[PDB]
RNA sequence: UUGGCGGAAAGGCCUUGGGUGCUUGCUGGCGAAUUGCAAUGUCAUUUUGCGUGGGGAUAAAUCAUUUGUAUACGACUUAGA
RNA sequence: GCCCUGAAAAUGGAUGGCGCUCAAGCGUGUUACCUAUACUCUACCGUCAGGGUUGAUAUGAUGCCCUGACGAGUAGGCAGGCGUGGAGGUCAGUGACGAAGCCUAGACCGUAAGGUCGGGUCGAACGGCCUCUAGUGCAGAUCUUGGUGGUAGUAGCAAAUA
RNA sequence: GGAAUACUGCCAGCUGGGACUGAGGACUGCGACGUAAGUCAAGGAUGCUGGCAUAAUGGUUAUAUGCCGCCCGUCUUGAAA
RNA sequence: GAAAUUGUUGAAAGGGAAGGGCAUUUGAUCAGACAUGG
């Protein structure tokens, strides 16, 4: 024989994990983070893109709107460490919204005409109430960038 | 925070002025220093051409073309400290001075450009008054530097041009700032204003 | 097709090269440990070759693994080839250089019966 | 908008490094507009990319990316500490960097 | 396109007149998604070759030979349609 | 006290260099900051120590397992291993359908000595494991023998009339 | 005369940002919160999501860049000499 | 049919030696993957 046998061998016996002691607990997001507000998206994309926070989805992320029919942006997921939350801020009693969960954007290209309405239906309160500060549109359809002496660790938003 | 940035050379004190520009290469800010002539040292010009002199006598015993170089022009005088507080001799040093310019006098392309100064090395911030000191032009002229004359006789035939420039200018800014006059309370003034601007 | 085992560390994966063995033909790249008086590398100065001690150790739980996650077993036939019949996810079979081809194809079919892995297939093959 | 940019200009200073010996492991960055440490932990956790150009295209780009993140303060004057996902190069000492505005805890 | 000005490396600058694209100075009508919660999404100007269509121009230097104001050898200075 | 005089040497030169004058110099004080193979916590290698466990209970009892501490090293001592020629035993071991050998900025294992594989070349033998044995491991000795370089197309190939 | 504040010190007072680590692998221990069944951050990481295919990633190798590195062997108090 | 040393081909580098160490850029090369309904 080319190679001596072991006198061993293992256990291919793969064993168990020990009863891991780890327990979901919620997350509490930021105080700047109200429904409501405007946001600012810094990363991929609609980065740069100016939109409203609307609802905090049980996967821990942030309901967008923006709303579509002002910039672009759909209904959307977002993640709350990509985001610059401002100071200004719409109201959001007259928009319904409960209907959007994890399971409302669950990958089951095409583009649904639930989610077309669905649209149609939150952006009509936005513009609505948008609408009534004046330059609000405006500001919200332009895009956020920094500009030659911009300090971000000193800027308010 | 800029391309490129040209210092005008006046009043500033050698050592401290290429102490903070020899920083500006190593971080990648193209530098391009001007007026070197009107450059100057801290101490009067007897001890300054008293060391220069005590420069000026090394050299290779069996070859002076190949010991220390002494470049006597004020532009290069100057580059003489900086490059001291390079790294040159490594690939790192090579390129940052390759991001230098110095020069006697304002030559084109700047002689239209913004030249800024640099206060830590600015002598009268940083001189204490009644120390005596040297003009570097005056020095270079007393070591072999054969055109103090030229670069002055150049330099007020382009302060000439310079002058009916800023003339002209300061008429404009004027028309701007008196064809505000009607804009200066109108409403979206106090708008403005009411956000600090 | 292999038992768990934590993340392979290596520690140390360059090769401990002889000093001066890129300086003389006649020196082997082959470890040796210098005994010289003034050594700069026994003595160890900073700037020199590090020399092999026991602290580059592998990890008891990773050693002589390859990447697979078996330990390799030089097998010379068919009788070899089957002592890790039981041991499938701990153990890969290596067939010797000195296997005749055809002998090859023999190893080579019973494995994959027996699902032993095997690490040199594509050995002395034709096409 | 002629301006595009959601990232603050950066300088690649140096490797970490006592007078004679670095530490390739470790970077030093200018960030612009910061001048004292209050002010660097502002960017603490903030992702950075050295950027280059290339060659041989990959995914359809001549254009490459060395992404990091600021980890903590260096001195007195706003200049920070940084590590890369492998070692940013040297040859960049001087080069440009860019540190984003994420992971925001704004 | 009408006038000028700039030689320190001017190689840029002022100026006349219209033409053309845009114009967020202001008021409307549309579009954006599904790039799926960040990763990869502005293309910069160097060179060098080739592909076209227009304008354009139509040489020298070296070896060899020759001189001796030159020359160790190269080199240098001559001359040859 | 600081400063000046007293203060003269042979290549050109040294507060380390630049350079510095309300210092970037001298005396004193207060904060902040940079950085060692040291200190603190943690993973892994090893060494030492203490302890648990073959009660029927498959494959390691010189074994599995738990815990703590420790790691500089010439001359030098001991230990555990790596490799070589030959010997007894055993894999009813590899092999002309290719042994041994050689080449290979190809691959894998070992902290290492080393081992293993692929490809190329090759052509008659050779290997693993348990033991036995020694004419058993080289970079040096103005070491031995042989072979080969730079020097170098170089010194030179000019006495004796042509 | 009534205070406040600085300085110093204690709190088994509350809390924001950043960093490196995640060894271990059924249960067994000491606890905590609950009226409770139960639950927990209590003898070492889990959950959710996404990305990679002539690709992510890693190994080696050549080169470049930053810092660093004198020729071994030897006798010697002392060798790059 | 080894090495020293050599010709040719091919890639690469080279401002007064070359070679080494830690690190990464770029280039070349090499990997481990293996199984899920048609």
């Amino acid at each position: 024989s080319a190679q001596k046998a072991p006198k061993w061998y293992p256990s291919e016996d793969v064993a168990a994990l020990k009863k891991t002691r780890k327990a979901a607990r919620p997350q509490k997001l930021r105080a700047s983070l109200v429904p409501g507000t405007v946001l600012i998206l810094l990363a991929g994309r609609f980065r740069g893109k100016r939109v409203v926070y609307l609802k905090h989805l049980e996967d821990n992320t942030l309901l967008i709107s923006g709303p579509f029919k002002v910039n672009g942006v759909p209904l959307r997921r977002v993640n709350a460490r990509y985001v610059i939350a401002t100071s200004t801020k719409v109201s959001v009693e007259g928009v319904n919204v409960e209907k959007f969960n994890v399971e409302y954007f669950a990958k089951e290209k095409e583009i649904k005409a639930e989610r077309v309405e669905d649209q149609k239906v939150v952006d009509k309160a936005l513009i609505a109430e948008i609408k009534k500060t004046p330059l609000l549109k405006q500001y919200l359809s332009a895009s956020f960038s920094l500009k030659n002496g911009d300090k971000p660790h000193m800027l308010k938003f | 925070v800029e391309p490129v940035v040209v210092i005008d050379g006046k009043g500033h004190l050698v050592g401290r002025l290429a102490s903070v520009v020899a920083k500006q290469l190593l971080n990648g800010q193209k530098i391009v220093v001007v007026r070197a002539e009107e450059l100057n040292i801290s101490g009067e010009f007897f001890r300054n051409k008293l060391k220069y002199h005590d420069f000026l006598r090394k050299a290779t015993a069996f070859n002076k073309t190949r010991g220390p170089f002494h470049f006597r022009a004020p532009s290069r005088i100057f580059y003489k400290a900086l490059r001291g507080m390079v790294s040159h001799k490594t690939a790192r040093g090579k390129a940052a001075l390759e991001r230098l310019k110095v020069f006697e006098g304002i030559p084109p392309p700047y002689d239209k450009k913004k030249r800024v100064v640099v206060p830590q090395a600015l002598r009268v911030l940083r001189l204490k008054p009644g120390r005596k000191y040297t003009t570097l032009g005056k020095l270079s002229t007393s070591v072999g530097w054969k055109y103090e004359d030229v670069v002055a006789k150049l330099e007020a035939k382009r302060k000439v041009s310079s002058a009916e420039y800023y003339a002209k200018k300061r008429a404009f800014t004027k028309k701007v700032a008196s064809a505000n006059a009607t804009a200066a309370e109108s409403d979206v003034a106090k708008q403005l204003a009411a956000l600090g601007y | 097709a292999s038992l768990p085992h934590p993340k392979i560390v290596k520690k140390h994966t360059k090769k401990f090269k002889r000093h001066h063995s890129d300086r003389y033909h006649r020196v082997a790249e082959n470890w040796r440990k210098q005994k010289g008086i003034d050594s700069v590398v026994r003595r160890r100065f900073r700037g020199n070759i590090s020399q092999p001690k026991i602290g580059y150790g592998s990890n008891k739980k990773t050693k002589f693994l390859s990447p697979s996650g078996h330990k390799t077993f030089l097998v010379a036939n068919v009788k070899d080839l089957e002592t890790l019949t039981m041991h499938t996810k701990t153990y890969a079979a290596e067939i010797a250089h000195n296997i005749s081809a055809k002998n090859r194809v023999v190893i080579l079919a019973r494995a994959k019966a027996l699902g032993i892995k095997v690490t040199n297939p594509k050995g002395r093959l034709a096409l | 908008a002629e301006s595009h940019r959601l990232y603050v200009k950066g300088k690649h200073l140096s490797y970490q490094r006592s007078k004679r010996v670095n530490n390739p492991n470790v970077s030093l960055i200018k960030i612009e507009g910061v001048a004292t440490p209050q002010d660097a932990q502002f960017y603490l956790g903030k992702r950075i990319a050295y950027v280059y150009r290339a060659s041989k295209e990959v995914r359809g780009s001549k254009i490459r990316v060395m992404w990091g993140k600021v980890t903590r303060t260096h001195g007195n004057s706003g200049v920070v500490r940084a590590t890369f996902r492998n070692n940013l190069p040297a040859k960049t000492f001087g080069a440009s960097v860019r540190i984003f505005l994420y992971p925001s805890n704004i």
